[PDB]
């Protein structure tokens, strides 16, 4: 069955660039996986940041970008701010349903 | 704005059948597809299914299909999830999220998630 | 039996206006439901904000107002501040006791 | 200011009978009606009943009426809630709140809520 | 057996004065109860603020004072600051051991 | 400064016997009397006993006296609490605190509290 | 930066066998030794073992050696921990951390830790 | 078996100096224990601060220093900042595995 893997967390500083990755256990992530990155904030607040690999939701700066690197899907964050400190889950599409990674938690110092 | 609405907390006991809802500000579901994300510590987030208000068409996982369920109150604007025959591990915080992919336009907005307490 | 439904959460920005709604599962919310909106803050701190559909408690700006829209009771918040970030529960009166919604959690950015 | 007072935490075991209190700064209950809100994750908030210190008159729900109970120490200023024969699902954080509707004047002020631990 | 009762919480604003009270269920609080007020802060951080009814611990401004009002022990806080937001437990002495109230949680706005 | 030291977390299983410690920066216990406060949600804070390092003299409650226990490593500076035959409700966060009343001088300083996990 | 990656949360049931992973930004394990810290309230932090990707060589404790396990996906960059036959006390937050001592260079960087939920 | 003991917490103020200690229950801490101090921050964020008794990890000011005092290992913190508020665990090496203290939690005011 489909298991999604991502980093359990990444740390950083405001202004840096951090890439988060997402791999499938059934093969290469591909466009038909329509990789989504939904931001989660304390008290279970979930927000779709990017979808269809590279598509930004409304109200999302293009500092956030997504892509496919080799066989992994990636979410890159540029000019990291403090407000970005959050969990970044990867949700992949397998034909008719959604499979979620465990969520990569990104920290700033501060 | 645009905001999505679920209940604070619901209490149920094993073997009982409960139902959780997801509204839109919004205005109404359908269309703007529906999700149910389950959150249980470390595990983080699980999935469940969708519903086609216009006339049915839900989809889950081999494991969900028993307890799973997805619905609406189209004459109002509600979406629904039903756990039939709950267990103590059904206990969790289930998130609702909409829209699209089907692909209306063009990102999800989360709810806050209902605390499902099971049971005492 | 009486089930109260409200949005599980709403997000916003300081200065905006957000309306929270409350519906009964036995019919239209009405004046004899004396709809109450009590604000809850972290560590189970509860404060009655509005009662009897439209009545403000002492120490509550008239930025907070309540009403009945059609068959729903509503709490509108105007010029949303940061300090407002909280859970907003709806408690309805059915003859001799009180039934509570699950609470709508409102967030600001920030 | 005006402030309302409940105990930090109370420990009990199944089948035992415990009682929680709610004071006023204040000065005294009655009058300024009494509530008991139960909080258990997702579920958020439940209700329970009221008491008429002057000479009795409590009101709950079909489900509460067994375990439910509402009271006072009028010669002091206390309000009370008694869970007879508690269970492991009685465990929770019960809020006390006053006043009015009956309708003295004219809003509730919350307490902090007692953590009811059941049991070990 | 000895049950100690205090308010489950009090709210306030910086500069105000709030009194916390403590009563015994075996009679009047008295000097031989040596009423203590120990401040608790998030992550179980406990600090004895006052002891022997009216005795301040080192490093405690005389803004904090304790006493016996009638049959109750009291802790008064004057010129309430933000930093004071905490749980205030009452611990009473009964011959050879200590009995604790449930703790009064004091909030500021902010 | 002056600071008091307990272990982060300890894991035990029912029927087992565990022991928690409380040090001083400090320098040593005795003298500067010892406490053990138990914290379990709502309940907040419970008590337990004291120990006279110089040559014994502990004191608890009718309920504590079985499981209760209070001690030291005088040749170092440690104070100790022993739960013999723990249960799943022994699980909690026990605070250690010193000094005085006996009455050396003249206030308690808290530790951080050990998370007692029971059991799995 | 340099960052280490574990899954949000994983759900399992007693008697089942689950496996947790730890990646490096990084690039790959080996070499930059591996740890698994277990966190359960008060207890705080426990240990488990290591793995020698190049060709095996794990090390744990007398108690861990049954359930314990340490591994990799060298053709990628993953490290692994396997709890065979989990129990309800296996439930916890297990941290992964690398490197060195063996002693490459010259400090650990933590992951975020997976919430292992057991079970319901 | 090997039990590690440390203070359950220490409090302080910005600019002060606080020493944390670590003792083994099998004898004196020694160089072959390679005493490590890894900083933990909220949401299980762990960072190795010092290792091999006195060795600082990259990105760690020399405000943090470690040593062996008598039969105890020690971590001293100088010119304590606010940002330092965290749990400080001691992890000792016994031949082929690691044993962890319960973690000393250090607080500032603020």
């Amino acid at each position: 069955q489909a298991v999604v893997t991502q980093e359990s967390a990444l740390t950083t500083s405001p202004g840096e660039t951090v890439t988060l990755t997402c791999r499938s256990s059934t093969g290469a992530v591909t466009t038909s996986n329509y990789a989504n990155w939904v931001q989660e904030k304390p008290d279970h607040l979930f927000t779709g940041l990017i979808g269809g690999t590279n598509n930004r939701a409304p109200g999302v700066p293009a500092r956030f970008s997504g892509s496919l690197i080799g066989n992994k899907a990636a979410l890159t964050i540029t000019g990291a701010q403090t407000e970005d400190e959050a969990i970044y889950f990867c949700a992949l599409w397998y034909s008719n349903h959604l499979v979620f990674g465990g969520g990569t938690k990104l920290t700033v110092l501060e | 704005e645009v905001q999505l609405q679920q209940s604070g907390a619901e209490l149920v006991k094993p073997g009982a059948s409960v139902k959780l809802s997801c509204k839109a500000s919004g205005y109404t579901f359908t269309s703007y597809w529906m999700h149910w994300v389950k959150q249980r510590p470390g595990r983080g987030l699980e999935w469940i299914g969708r519903i086609d208000p216009n006339g049915g068409g839900t989809k889950y996982n081999e494991k969900f299909k028993s307890k799973a369920t997805l619905t609406v109150d189209k004459p109002s604007s509600t979406a629904y999830m039903q756990l039939s025959s709950l267990t103590s591990e059904d206990s969790a915080v289930y998130y609702c999220a909409r829209m699209w992919y089907y692909g209306t336009y063009y990102f999800d907005y989360w709810g806050q998630g209902t605390t499902l307490t099971v049971s005492s």
